[PDB]
């Protein structure tokens, strides 16, 4: 099976920057796509970008698109994110989603356990 | 004991032809693996276009 | 690369500058700052290091000590045989310009040149049983004199020998005195001689004369992955798990360019 | 004899040895060496021992 572990609870101040990763563990994922989705406290659900490394995709949101770096490694089989000029609307919990198959349209069966982000 | 360069170079030397000889014979196996399932796939679709 | 030196997982490497791996390990005036050394990862040294043997001659073995270096991590330094255990030889005239200390003559400070004392040298017959639990790195040698008259005026018997004896060591040596030219400002050779003391296994010295004795040995407390990294490139207060001479390597790639 | 020696001669081996009288550490229960010597005698051909 494969199960997705993320980096550690980031404590950041505004205006700086935050990088989090998303391990592949148990097996590769190289060939599906893994979405970065976030989740604002007391809000829902929300789709910041993708990359899908062997098929060459990097796909970022419209509202996140300039600010937010998603870049993965097929070597050691982990997804990055990172996000620059924080404030304190960035607080959220930062979710790596692998999909169905190599692109974005299906649906994130494997997730990782989340990462808190707080700006103070 | 006083010549633990030159045995580690022994050591070294047929340590590095084993792995280069290991090598060989997996990427051998692998790609004619590869050959022999393609050239029966393209055995099977020259029948089929023999008979079409 | 970013092209400089960093640590290997967390520990800092041991970077001699200009010293040696002899002169390290024989305890050069000029490599004084590794007197005490933590423990490294790698050790660094240069191309052409100007703090080598200060005193004209050799380290037999070197390059088998240089390879038993690239499987240690750590050493201890233990005072081995004081400076107080050798009563009817002096310990103090032992010197030279070869190996200059603050524009003063000095010596190795490893080991120890014993000149004669009360114009005479008795015979040594010292020993050390290595009651530590782990191995112990020995470094003596022997002076080899350039005429009769400096052998009568350094130690008082025209004919000398050499006797070193462990559980796998036996040496016999007698000094090659002769005319060479002129290194480092000196005539005379110093031929320096290693051995590995097992635990509960003694190393026995013998000699009336040329003895380049030891006082410290280094206890060798950790063994692990090693080597000596001929660069230099500077430290760069840095860490990484791939590390060559030109500068370290980070990144997960199968594949590199850098150094072999 | 104090002073002793050995002269090993063939065709192409010159060999002459010393004792190395010294003190050493117990292997064995003993405090004495032995260096052993090995060659190859061609045929016609002596091999000579000196010793005292
Ligand atoms: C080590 O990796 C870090 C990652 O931030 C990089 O900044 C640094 O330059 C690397 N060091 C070397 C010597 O390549
Ligand atoms: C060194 O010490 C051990 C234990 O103290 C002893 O058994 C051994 O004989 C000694 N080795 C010598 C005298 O060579």
């Amino acid at each position: 099976q494969v199960q997705l572990v993320q980096s550690g609870a980031e404590v950041k101040k505004p205006g700086s920057s935050v990088k989090v990763s998303c391990k592949s563990s148990g097996g590769t994922s190289n060939n599906y796509a893994i979405s970065w989705v976030r989740q604002a406290p007391g809000q829902g659900l929300d789709w910041m970008g993708g990359i899908s490394p062997i098929f060459g995709s990097t796909a970022y949101a419209q509202k996140f698109q300039g600010r937010v770096t998603i870049s993965a490694d097929i070597f050691s089989n982990t997804a990055y994110m990172e996000l620059n000029s924080l404030t304190s609307e960035d607080t959220a919990v930062y979710f790596c989603a692998r999909h169905g198959n190599y692109y974005y349209y299906s649906g994130m069966d494997v997730w990782g356990q989340g990462t808190t982000v707080t700006v103070s | 004991n006083l010549e633990r360069r030159i045995e580690n170079l022994n050591k070294k030397m047929e340590d590095g032809f084993l792995d280069v000889w290991t090598y060989n014979a997996e990427l051998l196996v692998l790609m004619e693996n590869e050959r022999t399932l393609d050239f029966h796939d393209s055995n099977v679709k020259n029948l089929y276009d023999k008979v079409r | 690369h970013n092209g400089k030196l960093c640590d290997l997982n967390g520990v800092k490497p041991l970077i001699l500058k200009d010293c040696s791996v002899a002169g390290w390990l024989l305890g050069n005036p000029m490599c004084d700052e590794f007197i005490r050394v933590p423990e490294w990862s790698y050790i660094v040294e240069r191309a052409n290091p100007a703090n080598d043997l200060c005193y004209p001659g050799s380290l037999n073995d070197y390059e088998e000590l240089k390879h038993m270096l690239s499987r240690i991590n750590h050493f201890e330094k233990i005072q081995i045989i004081p400076k107080s255990s050798w009563p009817n030889h002096e310990t103090s005239l032992g010197v030279s310009a070869a190996c200059p200390y603050q524009g003063a003559p000095s010596f190795f400070r490893n080991v120890v040149w014993l000149i004669k004392k009360n114009d005479a040298y008795p015979t040594i017959k010292i020993s050390y049983n290595n009651t530590n639990r782990e191995d112990l790195l020995i470094l003596w040698g022997i002076h080899h004199s350039n005429n009769a008259e400096e052998q009568t005026n350094l130690y008082k018997n025209p004919i000398t020998y050499i006797s070193v004896g462990t559980s796998t060591l036996n040496q016999r040596l007698a000094p090659k005195i002769a005319t060479r030219s002129q290194v480092n400002g000196q005539r005379g050779r110093m031929d320096f001689f290693w051995t590995i003391l097992k635990p509960d296994d003694a190393i026995h010295f013998e000699s009336n004369g040329n003895f380049i004795a030891p006082e410290y040995a280094y206890k060798i407390v950790k063994k692990g992955d090693s080597t000596i990294m001929k660069s230099g490139v500077e430290y760069g207060h840095c860490n990484t798990k791939c590390q060559t001479p030109v500068g370290a390597i980070n990144s997960s790639m199968p594949f590199h360019n850098i150094h072999p």
